[PDB]
RNA sequence: GCGCGACCCCAGGUCAGGCGGGACUACCGCUGAGUUUAAGCAUAUAAAUAAGCGGAGGAGAAGAAACUUACAAGGAUUCCCCUAGUAACGGCGAGCGAACCGGGAGCAGCCCAGCUUGAGAAUCGGGCGGCUGUGCCGUCCGAAUUGUAGUCUGGAGAGGCGUCCUCAGCGACGGACCGGGCCCAAGUCCCCUGGAAAGGGGCGCCUGGGAGGGUGAGAGCCCCGUCCGGCCCGGACCCUGUCGCCCCACGAGGCGCCGUCAACGAGUCGGGUUGUUUGGGAAUGCAGCCCAAAUCGGGCGGUAGACUCCGUCCAAGGCUAAA
RNA sequence: UUGAAACACGGACCAAGGAGUCUGACAUGCGUGCGAGUCGACGGGUUCUGAAACCUGGGAUGCGCAAGGAAGCUGACGAGCGGGAGGCCCUCACGGGCCGCACCGCUGGCCGACCCUGAUCUUCUGUGAAGGGUUCGAGUUGGAGCACGCCUGUCGGGACCC
RNA sequence: AAACUUUAAAUAGGUAGGAUGGCGCGGCUGCUUCGGUGAGCCGUGCCAUGGAAUCGGGUGCUCCAAGUGGGCCAUUUUUG
RNA sequence: CCGACUUUGUGAAAUGA
RNA sequence: GGGCGGAAGACAUUGUCAGGUGGGGAGUUUGGCUGGGGCGGCCAAUCUGUUAAAAGAUAACGCAGGUGUCCUAAGAUGAGC
RNA sequence: AAAGCGUGGCCUAUCGAUCCUUUAGAUCUUCGGAGUUUGAAGCUAGAGGUGUCAGAAAAGUUACCACAGGGAUUACUGGC
């Protein structure tokens, strides 16, 4: 037979995010890069890097 | 129904499921747009890739008659008065309109200004190699010609915001802005009653 | 005709725009009747003659009773615009007759 | 006992041709339900759908206002967004529901019938023959005066005038899109486990190629490929790019002047009534029946009506890409 | 089911499949962005792994910023009291004073419906100094909202499954 | 004497037991009175040992929403 | 079943206008 | 003699409206309470007294009854009795 | 005479929503191109009625019967 509640192709693929809020993520990913200790912690072998 | 709600209004009562329109081939919409405009201007190499010259016009309806906007085509008023005629107007990219009328010299020559200018920017190739005629270009003229891209003529949408300071006269002051504001709304709702006594005037008087 | 007011309310309402006279145009005339197709127009009238409601119009007029012709024709014709113009034809049509 | 011309109509295994059927995504036309919702149900809803019957193309349909607007007005068609779950409509109940404005995508206008060769059918077809072969030419027969061609399509136009301004083709080489093929970097170097090394260890290399697949287990380097492009072949081409020879006119068009002409689509519009349809409400469309036009005229301005004024357009014939 | 061990129904046993989901509108609660704005959602430009990403427009697109009327139409002339968090002053401190957000209660003003009212001024039916109201508003005297996400609820959709 | 009552219980019902109170002074009124007469309000200054017992943080305010809307037994009053 | 309109033309008298 | 021969004849008849008939046919409905339901009755609106247990609320197809009206006076009031 | 009484009957029952039609009123509003001028819709307050009385427009039969259900509910048994 079918499956219950057969899934459809109008299902919400795609969302959206305001675009003040997808500047403030991109800005606030930048400023978290600039920090050794988060770039470590995130898993990165960073241990000659010189500056 | 159930608790203090929006009552429900749900169009979802015909066969919905069958004509659902999903966008999902929008991507490659834009994708084949792109492509035909840029066929469409390898082909018209050198013209514009804007296309023909259309006028400033008003829009209609009261929300928008501020704001002027672009128009299907001069009417044959301006092409006959700029000195472009009605057939040869979309030969040399400008469109024409026919069913348009002009009520206000205001009009009229601005769209006599943009076919003014259009007609100082303009360059024409000849239809022959050596064969110059009268309406083409010099030959130095024609070989520095580009394909301009995007509104080669912007159409300002209204009339700049500019506020300025002058003085406040004393016969400014004095005029009673609100009492003529009603006075003439009186005028457009006695306009019946006052024709008719007048009528009656010249009936019996 | 002569421009708006420059109130945004009141008679004749608006903004100032200096008012153009707009040259005529064809379909000014459109319609205009023209001497040959009168002449057709005529020829074939004759020819073919009068219809029964038209002759009926004819001898209302002749006695003159034009509000009874007026009622004929726009049962007839349909509409009270058409019918008066109808009565208005054919009496012009009796007039010319008994001019002679 | 005649020969005839036309008209209508026959039969022709006459010369040459065109039609039927098929597939269903999408497109066009007719037809057309009910379960369900309405907590019953009878209009309504389901639905102007499913089913039924037909027609095409690669898109089809629509399309150059007898349009909307009341603005400072706009200006063909189509689709997206908003308009808007709004005006409306509805046992004003359940419910149903568009449009103008504006923003975008794309943009393209055209051609007939009429009054208009009458010193002259200038038009078209078929047979036959010739060639330069999607045609063109010579000749015969025929269609057609119950009108083929030409000018004109309302933005006009026909005329008369005017200094003036605008008109022809053929080659050549390509460029562009389409298909197909051929080729293209680097370890299979040493030790162990193992049926097998594609695994572990060492030493190396490619990388504009670490997409992917194959091969006896986690293969960049064994194979096909992948990146970069290169080389050859063949199509359609009629889009445009540059070169050469041929030089465009008394004809057409444009521009300007004129004032005299200035023809525009009929059982069609419009009206009544009836059924359906619609958001369309004194009736949105469509259809039947009956009524039945106009040329100082006709249709609209979303409340039926008479009048005055205003704005607006010109139907009843046809074609038309793109989105 | 008021009451099942029931002389109530289903159930022989095992394996796998098997039932509140997805969508449009709304609502409260919460998070995040900005905040009298907020949305870039339909388009365009760009994008050398990309149906992604990034940029752009809006000067009026939606919602909000203003409501009352059936419609013509009119459209907020600037708030006081009681109680109160917390801050500050006096006292050695107990106790007192002042400022007093939010919130609750109270009494009013202003705009509009409906009624009432009329000095003046004007284009003679308009304006409206003054004064109003046991009535009415989903008002105002507090700008708080726009967008996305999630849970619960509602409703239409097959709509928890048979 | 359930559809009669003079009389008339018990249990059960309501309200009050102060800081949301009073008194002085000087003000408003378009109400009230013969009238500062009252009624109320307004500003201010004074008081008010917390005004019976016991107990103790509160639905105090609001939002969204679930399930339920078949009841049954007992002591006592009680209708067929 | 029935009336009206329609296909539906031609002309004659009698009563009504 | 341009009629194939008759009969009816602009009536029948076709088309469209209009009225009557039309279980021949289609669609649907055929209330609730209730000591099962049906019939009965209205205990569905609704009044007074009692049940109703000395505040309120309080049920049963409990009891005894009522109502769907009547009135320019049988309303208002003043005087008199 | 006045105090006062009087917004129906001495008090407790005697009655009616949406849509529609109809009526009363302003010297009211709209018919959205501007007017005159009938019609139509409005606004406020009534009436026409739903007695199943918070208000569908509605007769039977089935033994030829069908379905979803019910011991919420009868006829047999048992129980009080
Ligand atoms: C004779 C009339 C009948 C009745 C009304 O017309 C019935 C309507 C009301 C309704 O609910 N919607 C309808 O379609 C029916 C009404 O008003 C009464 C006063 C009297
Ligand atoms: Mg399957
Ligand atoms: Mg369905
Ligand atoms: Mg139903
Ligand atoms: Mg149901
Ligand atoms: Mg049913
Ligand atoms: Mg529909
Ligand atoms: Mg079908
Ligand atoms: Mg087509
Ligand atoms: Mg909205
Ligand atoms: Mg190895
Ligand atoms: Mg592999
Ligand atoms: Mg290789
Ligand atoms: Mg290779
Ligand atoms: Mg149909
Ligand atoms: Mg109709
Ligand atoms: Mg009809
Ligand atoms: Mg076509
Ligand atoms: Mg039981
Ligand atoms: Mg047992
Ligand atoms: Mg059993
Ligand atoms: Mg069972
Ligand atoms: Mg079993
Ligand atoms: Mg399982
Ligand atoms: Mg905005
Ligand atoms: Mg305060
Ligand atoms: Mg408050
Ligand atoms: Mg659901
Ligand atoms: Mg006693
Ligand atoms: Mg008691
Ligand atoms: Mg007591
Ligand atoms: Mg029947
Ligand atoms: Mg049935
Ligand atoms: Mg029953
Ligand atoms: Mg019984
Ligand atoms: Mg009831
Ligand atoms: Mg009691
Ligand atoms: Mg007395
Ligand atoms: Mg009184
Ligand atoms: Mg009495
Ligand atoms: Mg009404
Ligand atoms: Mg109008
Ligand atoms: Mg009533
Ligand atoms: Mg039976
Ligand atoms: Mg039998
Ligand atoms: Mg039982």
């Amino acid at each position: 037979g079918r499956m219950f509640a057969p899934t459809r192709i109008w299902r919400k693929w795609h969302r959206r995010v305001n675009v003040r809020l997808r500047r403030v993520a991109v800005a606030s990913a930048l400023a978290a890069t600039a920090v050794p200790a988060i770039v470590t912690a995130r898993g990165h072998r960073i241990e000659s890097v010189p500056e | 129904v159930k608790h203090n709600n929006v009552i429900p209004n749900g169009h979802f009562k015909k066969h919905w499921q069958n004509y659902v329109k999903t966008w999902f081939n929008q991507p490659a919409r834009k994708q084949r747009r792109r492509i035909a405009r840029q066929k469409k201007a390898v082909k018209i190499f050198p013209r514009p890739t804007s296309g023909p010259l259309r006028p400033i016009v008003q829009c209609q309806t009261r929300k928008y008659n501020m704001k002027a906007r672009a128009g299907r085509g001069f009417t044959l008023e301006e092409l006959k008065s700029a000195g472009i005629p009605k057939k040869l107007a979309p030969t040399i990219g400008i469109s024409v309109d026919h069913r348009r009328k002009n009520r206000s010299l205001e009009g009229m020559q601005s769209n006599i200004q943009r076919l003014k200018t259009y007609k100082a920017k303009l360059v024409i190739f000849p239809r022959r190699a050596r064969k110059v005629k009268a309406g083409d270009s010099t030959p130095e003229e024609l070989a520095n010609a580009t394909q301009v891209q995007g509104d080669y003529m912007p159409i300002a949408r209204g009339e700049k915001r500019s506020v300025e300071v002058v003085k406040v006269t004393e016969e400014m002051k004095e005029f009673k802005a609100y009492g003529k504001l009603r006075v003439e709304r009186m005028n457009q709702r006695q306009l019946g009653a006052r024709q008719k006594k007048a009528a009656e005037a010249e009936k019996e008087e | 005709s002569q421009p708006k007011s420059g109130l945004f309310v009141g008679i004749n309402k608006g903004h100032v725009v200096t008012k153009r006279e707009l040259p005529p145009r064809p379909s000014d005339r459109k319609g205009k009747g023209t001497k040959r197709v009168h002449f057709v127009r005529n020829l074939i009238r004759e020819v073919a003659g009068f219809a029964p409601y038209e002759k009926r119009i004819t001898e209302l007029l002749k006695v003159g009773k034009d509000k009874r012709a007026l009622k004929v024709a726009k049962r007839k014709l349909g509409t009270h615009k058409r019918a008066k113009k109808k009565r208005e034809e054919m009496s012009s049509v009796l007039r010319k007759m008994r001019s002679a």
